[PDB]
């Protein structure tokens, strides 16, 4: 089918450039045109430029006509976007995506999963997990809340599964919340007190930047 | 027919009508009149069938974009040798280089076609 | 150039509910294109062109124009219509969007599901304690959390954060952690999580020893 | 397709080919090509008849320059307008109109479709 | 049917002006173009110019920028040929030819019966006519050629026919030939002897310059 | 700017000959027209885009050419073919055409009848005398008249029309009228027409007094 892929998130240290890639596929990588676009907060949403896959010209957004580069590579199919001297206004997620100009004013019909691209001088620091267990044991009703707490990461992508997946019923795993160059997660699930002291429960978790990947048995005390 | 062309074009000076706006709506009077020129010629399509002639003006129109899409960066070329020294002033093509690029710039724009002014060169 | 200005912000709609969401423009526009995101993924192609809805739209959705004041409406709203919804336009150079209009979905309103954890002796080994509570499965968004100890306060450490609307049940959830030294942890006892909902005059609360 | 539209324009600067030539070919890749096009869409006028493909070809063709005809004295008033002072300087439109003009003289030649070079005008 | 009439010829004195003119019918006047030709001697043919009658935008030769100017009315599905300085080079033939440009370089589909026009401060004399019979009658062929003179006259244009345009066969109407500002024209006709002396012969001519026709029996001596 | 040279200048040509005229340009062309023109009238549209057929034109005729050197010819030479044909260019401006090719029919050579006529008593009565001399129906066109009186010459006064091909026989014709003075007329006894031609062993004259 249409698909356009994209590169992972990159970590940069501030002051640097990057060179994100867009793949295309299904479709004829040269007829159709690929755009770039911004959006900070997760919010407001900004053009950057485009490119011409056959003829090769760019045109710029004026904001972005120094901080942006765009090279293509016919061969592979893909599309790229280079960026210099890197701030955290530069922090976002970037995504791709391709038209063509049928006499009415240019749409977007197909988007890339997105690049988010995070400036920090902060390290890579794998996170600290610790169960949550219900403390006094206090109230049996027939659902008992658990919790996992995902602590003092950099970047800020992690992954929380548990059971390997199974459990994907009435899980809830909340944004983080940065201090200090530290992310900060939290997980909980909700079971009937009839299964968990005899279901062993666990918890699982990823850091692809620092390459970290635990579970943690959950257990009453 | 030499109206409609007429008419349409007329509309840049008066109304300062947007550019896209007239280029879109004169490929409407070719389609339609190539789609109403045929309808006078031949019989055995007169009765061939509205989803038969509907889908022409569309043809049409789309071949015409693509057609002028692909067919821009050649004329800016052409445009550039026409008018490079010694075809005219050096002292001459320090002014015009630039305003050809600028509208040329402009066509760039909308047809979201780019192309490097540097063909417009000394 | 073109600055596109959407109101409302945010908005809220029940299912069958006729939603109508503006883009003000500084200058007129012939054509207008409409764009789906939801959390955590990317937009998608909803109305092209003005009026025309994509593959994979129903047909509930009907945007329009009127120069300067460009509007998408919804006869009928769904569970699968939330989602936050962009206005953009390509008449002059730059490209612009509008500030985005959120789409939730109108529940009953519902009792957060309040649950508290203590540390964890994992956690004690390297020096600190934290403790955090669940608001689990609550409508609408709006509620204020205070933390206590032995009756006193602190806002040295409250780190709360939300949620958006769940797919399943148009709810909500959150949790605060508040973290401690290990030292500062054990030179008190009671610890408290006060939830104060307002459709619970009784503020939910959660405690331990 | 796109090939065919910048092959035939490249031959202005190589071969110095004739103007006539140049825009003669490219309106045969069209009609040539909206031919192909539709066979490609359809299949009510893929069977239609081979002596009712190649009259389109003829139809278009026909049509393009006669919307080219009546399309031509309107493009030299905008062209005039869109270059011609305040929008550009007095001083510099001494340099500027009577070569625009000269080349649209060429075409109200090839063409045979004379304008009066008045729409430039101080 | 599709016919372009024009004027008639005119005399005119050296260094005035004349308009002459070309009518359409048939088609439509305004979609096709207009062409003027001059033709000197019969021999060379040299194009002048043509007008867009939509337009009205004219284009002219360089040799005759000035001497010509072209004009039309629609009214009339007419078009017209202004001409100044007339000096003896400017006396010929002129004709109107239409065309319609699609692509190839442009022919002419129709013509004009073609105007003459004729420069000179020569008078306009109405002709003298004198018959032409066989004196000695030796000429006892089975067939006796007679003749008719026509002498000094200006312009150009005379008719001659034979018992008012009946005797159309054996004729020969030869080319005048100029003399001293006076055109001398002659005709022969040749006919068996058994029919003259009893077929009362006549000899018809015009010259409607001066607006001068008669007729001269023929007879024996 | 282009010159356009036809050759040969004239042509005959006898029933069913192949016809071919040309017209030596000065640079390439790569269309062409051709038109046919008869005696006293306009030219006629007859080979246009080159080797295109006008609507009326048997198919003996087809017209072809290559860049400077374009050439018309004919099958099988016919009577109605005989015309002049000039050849026309509008790749540049400004447009031109060629010297002409004058295309005349081949008969068998004829032999002139003559007659000749003396004065008018009418024009006597002017003061004038005029003696005519006519050459009706010959071939081929190269002919020599002379004049003489009492075995004496006069050139002062001759004065020679030509025809051309007749269009019913293909054949010829001229006049010699010579003009005199009412008494230089009279002066004189014998009056001759005299006419050298090929099939004329002995050349014809004719006279009276
Ligand atoms: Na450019
Ligand atoms: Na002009």
């Amino acid at each position: 089918e249409i698909q356009l892929q994209q590169s992972g998130p990159e970590l940069v240290k501030p002051g640097a450039s990057v060179k994100v890639s867009c793949k295309a596929s299904g479709y004829s990588f040269t007829d159709y045109n690929m755009y770039w676009v911004k959006q900070s907060h997760g919010k407001s949403l900004e053009w950057i430029g485009y490119i011409d896959p056959y003829n090769g010209g760019t045109r710029y957004n004026q904001k972005f006509r120094d901080k942006a580069t765009l090279t293509v590579d016919k061969s592979s199919s893909t599309a790229f976007m280079h960026l210099n001297s890197l701030t955290s206004e530069d922090s976002a997620v970037y995504y791709c995506a391709r038209g063509y100009y049928y006499g009415n004013p240019l749409h977007f019909d197909v988007w890339g999963a997105g690049t988010t691209v995070t400036v920090s001088s902060a390290k890579t620091t794998p996170p600290s997990v610790y169960p949550l267990a219900p403390g006094s044991a206090a109230q049996t009703n027939s659902m008992v809340t658990l919790g996992c707490l995902v602590k003092g990461y950099f970047p800020e992508p992690v992954t929380v599964t548990w059971n390997s997946g199974s459990l994907s019923s009435g899980v809830h795993t909340f944004p983080a919340v940065l201090q200090s160059d530290l992310y900060t997660l939290s997980s909980s699930v909700t079971v009937p007190s009839s299964t968990w002291p005899s279901e062993t429960v666990t918890c699982n978790v990823a850091h692809p930047a620092s390459s970290t990947k635990v579970d943690k048995k959950i257990v009453p005390r | 027919f030499s109206e409609r062309i007429g008419n349409s074009l007329s509309s840049f000076l008066s109304e300062s009508a947007s550019l896209e706006v007239i280029g879109n709506e004169l490929a409407d009077n070719i389609a339609n009149e190539i789609v109403s020129s045929l309808q006078k010629d031949s019989a055995s399509f007169l009765q061939s069938g509205f989803d038969v002639k509907t889908q022409l003006k569309a043809t049409a129109k789309k071949v015409l974009v693509e057609a002028l899409k692909a067919a821009l960066e050649p004329t800016e070329k052409i445009v550039a040798s026409t008018i490079k020294p010694p075809r005219v002033s050096e002292d001459a093509y320090f002014l015009l280089g630039p305003v050809v690029k600028t509208l040329f710039n402009k066509v760039e724009d909308v047809l979201h076609k780019p192309i490097p002014d540097t063909i417009w060169e000394y | 150039q073109i600055v596109l200005t959407q109101s409302p912000a945010i908005m809220s709609a029940s299912p069958g509910e006729k939603v109508t969401m503006t883009c003000s423009a500084s200058s007129s526009v012939s054509y207008i294109h409409w764009y789906q995101q939801k959390s955590g993924t990317s937009p998608k192609r909803w109305i092209y062109d003005t009026s025309k809805l994509a593959s994979g739209v129903p047909a509930r959705f009907s945007g329009s124009g009127s120069g300067t004041s460009y509007s998408l409406t919804i006869s009928s709203m769904e569970a699968e219509d939330a989602a936050t919804y962009y206005c953009q336009q390509w008449i002059s150079y730059p490209a612009t969007f509008g500030a985005g209009t959120k789409l939730e979905l109108k529940r009953a309103d519902a009792a957060p599901t309040v649950s508290i954890f203590p540390p964890s002796s994992e956690q004690l080994t390297s020096g600190g304690a934290s403790v955090v509570c669940f608001l689990n499965n609550f409508y609408p968004k709006d509620i204020n959390v205070k933390w206590k100890i032995d009756g006193s306060e602190r806002q040295n450490g409250v780190l709360n954060s939300w949620t958006d609307q769940d797919s399943k049940d148009s709810t909500y959830s959150m949790s605060s952690t508040l973290t401690l030294t290990k030292d500062e942890y054990e030179r008190h006892n009671s610890y408290t999580c006060e939830a104060t909902h307002k459709t619970s005059t009784s503020p939910i609360v959660k405690s331990f020893n």
